[PDB]
C-alpha cells in the first residue's frame, strides 16, 4: 500500500460518506444474489430485498471498513475482535472474502463512476485483500 | 444455466455496450489491478503508469478482440466449451495462462459493466452476468482437464 | 491421463497404502491446515485443537470413506466422470462446499503420501499422483461448472 | 499468523540444517515434473535430476526462507529485495508460488516425519503463504 493508494481510498470513501451503510447493504445483496454459497452463513437472517438486518449488517461491514481506512497503517489490532468471529467460530472460507470484495467494487463502480478510476480500483482491491488477510490471519 | 429472464436481461444490456471501448477498459484494468498479467503483454510497450496502460492503443485493440470472444460466448450460451475450444487450446497449450486469470478478467469486465451502466447494472443483472463470465472461464480452461 | 509406467507406479504405491489411517490423516489434516473446512463437519463434535481432530473417530471413519472413493477413481482413471457421478451431486448443491477445497484435500493427501513413503514417493511418482488428484478434484467439481 | 504458529517453524527449520539447499532443490525438482507451465520462468535452463544449477537456487530459496524465520515480524522488510525481482522484473503469477510451497511441504513431510505433525504442517503452510504474499506485494 503506497502513500498514493491511501489518498485514493480516503478520497473514494470521502464520496461514500453517509451512503456507506447503503453501499455495504447493496454489496451484501449482490453477494447473496450472485453467489448463493455465501447465504449459508446467514440461515437466521431474512435474505429478502430491503431487509433492515441486511441494511443494518451493511452499516456494520461499511463502518468496519471506515475504521480500516481511518487506521491506515498496521490494521491487525483494530480488526482483532472481528478476526475471532469470522475465523474462530463461524469459520468462513476465504474465497467468500474475494466474493464480497468484488461485490463491494461492483457497488462503488456503479455509484461513484468519476471516482472509480483504474488506480482507485487497484488501491481499493488491494485494500480489500489486506482487510480480507487481516480478517483471515488467526486460524486454529 | 441462465433463466429466460436472465438471458433476456443479459442480451438487453449487451446491445447497449460500446464494443469499441469496454474490452479495452476491461483488459486495461486487469493489467493495472493484477499487474503480474502484464507478463503476457510485454510485446505491447508502455504499461508502467496506469494512464499509459489505458491509453495504450494495442491494449485497446486487443481488448476489442477479447470483447468479441465474450460476445460470441453470449450468442451461444449452450455451446461455451465449443465456442472457446480453439481459444482454450491457444491459452492453455501455447500461452500457458493460469486459468485463475480467466476468472479475474471476467470479474474485471463485470466491474466495467457496473461502471458504464451505473444503477442499470442491478444485483440480479450482475447475478446473471456472473453465470456468463464463470461459464466463459471454465470453457476457456477446459484444455487443462 | 498419464503414461502406463506412471499408472503402474500409482497402482504399486497404492498397493502399499493401507485402508487405513492415510484417509483419516488426509481429512484430519485438511481440517487442521484449513480450519474453514470444519464448518461442513459441525455434527462431528469437538475439533477445537489439532489433537481433537486427529483423535476424532467420526473424522477417521469419514477419512476411510474419502480414501475409499479415491481408490474407486484410481480403479477407473479412463472415465473420472462416470465414477464420481454419485459424489459430485452430493457435495455441490447440498453441502455447499467450494470447489477450491477439493484441490486442497488432494494436495494434502499428496503430503500424507510423502509423510508415509518418504524417499519412495519420488518426484516423477508425485507428478502422476498430481494429475490423479487434479482429475478427482475436477470430476468432483462437475455440477455448477 | 499466530504465536503458537511461530514456534513450530523454528523446530521444523531448525532440524533442517545445512542441507537446506537439498530440501529447497528437491521442492524445485518436484514442481517442474508435477506442473508443466512452471518451466517458462527458466528459459536458459536444462534442469534434469542431477543438474548442477538446481542446487544453487535451491540454496537461494532455503537461505531466503531462514532469513524469513529469524525475521517473522519484519518479514515484508527483511525480504524486500526479492519482492522487486519477483514483481517488476519477472512478474511471477501468484499461483506458481502456491505450486512451490506445496512441493516444499511434500519434501519436509518426506525427510522429516517425526516433525511434520498436523499442527507443524498447518503452521508451515501458514508461514510459506505469508512468505509468498511478501514476494508478490510489489507490482502496481
Ligand atoms: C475469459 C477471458 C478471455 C478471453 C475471452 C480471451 C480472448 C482472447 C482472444 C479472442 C484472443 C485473440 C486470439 C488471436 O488473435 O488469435 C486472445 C489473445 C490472447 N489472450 Fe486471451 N482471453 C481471455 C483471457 C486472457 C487472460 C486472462 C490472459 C492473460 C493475461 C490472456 C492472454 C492472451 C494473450 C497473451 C493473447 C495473445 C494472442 C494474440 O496474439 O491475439 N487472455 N484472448
Ligand atoms: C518460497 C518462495 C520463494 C522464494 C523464497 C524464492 C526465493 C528466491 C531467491 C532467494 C532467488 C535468488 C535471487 C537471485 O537471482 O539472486 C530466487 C530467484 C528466482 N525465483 Fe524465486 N523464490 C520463491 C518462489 C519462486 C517461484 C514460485 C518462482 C516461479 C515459478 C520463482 C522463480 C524464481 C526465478 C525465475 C528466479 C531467478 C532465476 C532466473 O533469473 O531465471 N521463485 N527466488
Ligand atoms: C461470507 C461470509 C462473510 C464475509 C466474506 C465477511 C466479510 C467481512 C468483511 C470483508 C471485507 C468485513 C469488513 C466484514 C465486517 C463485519 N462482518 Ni463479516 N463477513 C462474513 C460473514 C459475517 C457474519 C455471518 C457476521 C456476523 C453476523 C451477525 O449476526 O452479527 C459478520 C459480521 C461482521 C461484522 C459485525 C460483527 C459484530 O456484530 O460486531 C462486521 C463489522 N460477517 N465482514
Ligand atoms: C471441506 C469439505 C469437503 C471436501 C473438500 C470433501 C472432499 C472429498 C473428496 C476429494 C476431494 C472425496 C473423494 C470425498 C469423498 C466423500 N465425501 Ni467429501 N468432502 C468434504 C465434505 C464432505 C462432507 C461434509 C460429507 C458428509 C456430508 C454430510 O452432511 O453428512 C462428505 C462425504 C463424503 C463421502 C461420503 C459419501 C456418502 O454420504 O456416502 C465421500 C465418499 N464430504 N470428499
Amino acid at each position: 500500500l503506497s502513500p498514493a493508494d491511501k489518498t485514493n481510498v480516503k478520497a473514494a470513501w470521502g464520496k461514500v460518506g453517509a451512503h456507506a451503510g447503503e453501499y455495504g447493504a447493496e454489496a451484501l445483496e449482490r453477494m447473496f444474489l450472485s453467489f448463493p454459497t455465501t447465504k449459508t452463513y446467514f440461515p437466521h437472517f431474512d435474505l429478502s430485498h430491503g431487509s433492515a438486518q441486511v441494511k443494518g449488517h451493511g452499516k456494520k461491514v461499511a463502518d468496519a471498513l471506515t475504521n480500516a481506512v481511518a487506521h491506515v497503517d498496521d490494521m491487525p489490532n483494530a480488526l482483532s475482535a472481528l478476526s475471532d468471529l469470522h475465523a474462530h467460530k463461524l469459520r468462513v472460507d476465504p474465497v467468500n472474502f474475494k466474493l464480497l470484495s468484488h461485490c463491494l467494487l461492483v457497488t462503488l463502480a456503479a455509484h461513484l463512476p468519476a471516482e472509480f478510476t483504474p488506480a482507485v480500483h487497484a488501491s481499493l482491491d488491494k485494500f480489500l485483500a489486506s482487510v480480507s488477510t487481516v480478517l483471515t490471519s488467526k486460524y486454529r | 444455466h441462465l433463466t429466460p429472464e436472465e438471458k433476456s436481461a443479459v442480451t438487453a444490456l449487451w446491445g447497449k455496450v460500446n464494443v469499441d471501448e469496454v474490452g479495452g477498459e476491461a483488459l486495461g484494468r486487469l493489467l493495472v489491478v493484477y499487474p503480474w498479467t502484464q507478463r503476457f503483454f510485454e510485446s505491447f510497450g508502455d504499461l508502467s503508469t496506469p494512464d499509459a496502460v489505458m491509453g495504450n492503443p494495442k491494449v485497446k485493440a486487443h481488448g476489442k478482440k477479447v470483447l468479441g470472444a465474450f460476445s460470441d460466448g453470449l450468442a451461444h450460451l449452450d455451446n461455451l466449451k465449443g465456442t472457446f475450444a480453439t481459444l482454450s487450446e491457444l491459452h492453455c497449450d501455447k500461452l500457458h495462462v493460469d486459468p485463475e486469470n480467466f476468472r479475474l478478467l471476467g470479474n474485471v469486465l463485470v466491474c466495467v459493466l457496473a461502471h458504464h451502466f451505473g444503477k442499470e447494472f442491478t444485483p440480479p443483472v450482475q447475478a446473471a452476468y456472473q453465470k456468463v463470465v464463470a461459464g466463459v472461464a471454465n470453457a476457456l480452461a477446459h484444455k487443462y482437464h
